[PDB]
């Protein structure tokens, strides 16, 4: 069975404490994973520091500890029992918590090229958010979308720790066609009130 | 430097066989130990695989034991896992690991000191498709513009995306794929850039899907 890493929020410049999570300290390692990457060694033999680790962390007997996180800290941890064979516990995702920050929103229609295709595909861009927590909303002619939409989100950023999402509003292209005004409302911590960006089909 | 390059991943039927291969470079690789470790999508890692230098010892992890083979040719510098009998619950990117060992008078301790980059092994009956790439032209905000390109309709993951050919990297952002209802992945790519150099600046993203042998580089101009 499988397992989505733990979530930790921490504020930068404080510390944190990462726990094992396995379900003296010689066979204890610790690996870190950036956004998009493969693992790195971070911690052998309990408690030295792989080259280049900085001085912040360090190993006890058993957690990882983080004297000041930092925007750079970003990512999922992972700690391993180097047995016979090795074992890795469920992974930590540390949540840098900076301060917060509005969304910048952009509407993009679907493209002629697609239009012939018979799809049409309205995307909405929300960019370098904080907190996580945005929500999109569509609407076509003044009508709420239900049902016709799907968002990502990438991961948290290694240098302004914000976020991004992307959202797409899927129609045909007979019902593209059949409608003028298209909108995306986006509500956000960061906005007093919420921000639509729209556009109608033809300019 | 150190290097370990990983390759055969993609898509296999279920109840199929893949071949994956590790390529190691710049160190004496007929002295290293070496491990495959994979990652279900989202999920954590789970060990794999164990191999001795000289092939004497080898460990399979309880859920691929009697499906998976691993081996090795230390004259051709390769690592090799077989994979048979794969099952959905195998889809994950598969990593190559080197093991660096500590000795002293109470036994001997190791860790994983360099990886591959991995490769996705995507198990599933349905057939690959490569995508269509389309512009998201930048708006008429003159501020901060942003622009970028749709990749619709494509299967099994992963795509590749890059803009002028890895110019442009700074304020870009490459989304995760979203399955659509159809069972086809769509992603998107964007940019935001000095609206001020629209017209001056010729942005194209770089969309290649190995998975079908597709490349596309489309140009993103704005619309009058």
């Amino acid at each position: 069975m499988t397992q989505s890493p733990l979530s930790l929020p921490v504020t930068p410049g404080e510390p944190a404490s990462i726990s094992c999570r396995s379900s003296g300290y010689n066979y204890l390692d610790w690996y870190l994973q950036k956004p998009g990457q493969s693992p790195q060694l971070l911690i052998y033999l309990g408690s030295n520091r792989a080259s280049g680790v900085p001085d912040r962390f360090s190993g006890s007997g058993f957690t990882l500890k983080i004297s000041r996180v930092e925007a750079e800290d970003v990512g999922v941890y992972y700690c391993m029992q180097a047995l016979q064979t090795p074992t890795f516990g469920q992974g930590t995702r540390l949540e840098i918590k900076r301060t917060v920050a509005a969304p910048s929103v952009f509407i993009f229609p679907p493209s002629d090229e697609q239009l012939k295709s018979g799809t049409a595909s309205v995307v909405c861009l929300l960019n370098n958010f904080y907190p996580r927590e945005a929500k999109v909303q569509w609407k076509v002619d003044n009508a709420l979308q239900s049902g016709n939409s799907q968002e990502s989100v990438t991961e948290q950023d290694s240098k302004d720790s914000t976020y991004s999402l992307s959202s797409t509003l899927t129609l045909s292209k007979a019902d593209y066609e059949k409608h003028k005004v298209y909108a995306c409302e986006v509500t956000h911590q960061g906005l007093s009130s919420p921000v639509t960006k729209s556009f109608n089909r033809g300019e | 430097e150190v290097q370990l390059v990983e390759s055969g991943g993609g898509l296999v039927q279920p109840g199929g066989s893949l071949r994956l291969s590790c390529a190691a470079s710049g160190f004496t690789f007929s002295s290293y130990s070496m491990n495959w470790v994979r990652q279900a999508p989202g999920k954590g890692l789970e060990w794999v695989s164990y191999i001795s230098s000289s092939s004497s010892t080898i460990y399979y992890a309880d859920s691929v034991k009697g499906r998976f083979t691993i081996s090795r040719d230390n004259a051709k510098n390769s690592l090799y896992l077989q994979m048979n009998s794969l099952r959905a619950e195998d889809t994950a990117v598969y990593y190559c690991a080197r093991v660096e060992y500590y000795y002293d008078s109470s036994g001997y301790y190791y860790d994983f000191d360099y990886w591959g980059q991995g490769t996705l092994v995507t198990v599933s009956s349905a057939s690959t498709k490569g995508p269509s790439v389309f512009p998201l032209a930048p708006s008429s905000k003159g501020g901060t513009a942003a622009l970028g390109c749709l990749v619709k309709d494509y299967f099994p993951e992963p795509v590749t995306v890059s803009w002028n050919s890895g110019a442009l990297t700074s304020g870009v952002h490459t989304f995760p794929a979203v399955l659509q209802s159809s069972g086809l992945y769509s992603l998107s790519s964007v940019v935001t850039v000095p609206s001020s150099s629209l017209g001056t600046q010729t942005y194209i993203c770089n969309v290649n899907h190995k998975p079908s042998n597709t490349k596309v580089d489309k140009k993103v101009e704005p619309k009058s």
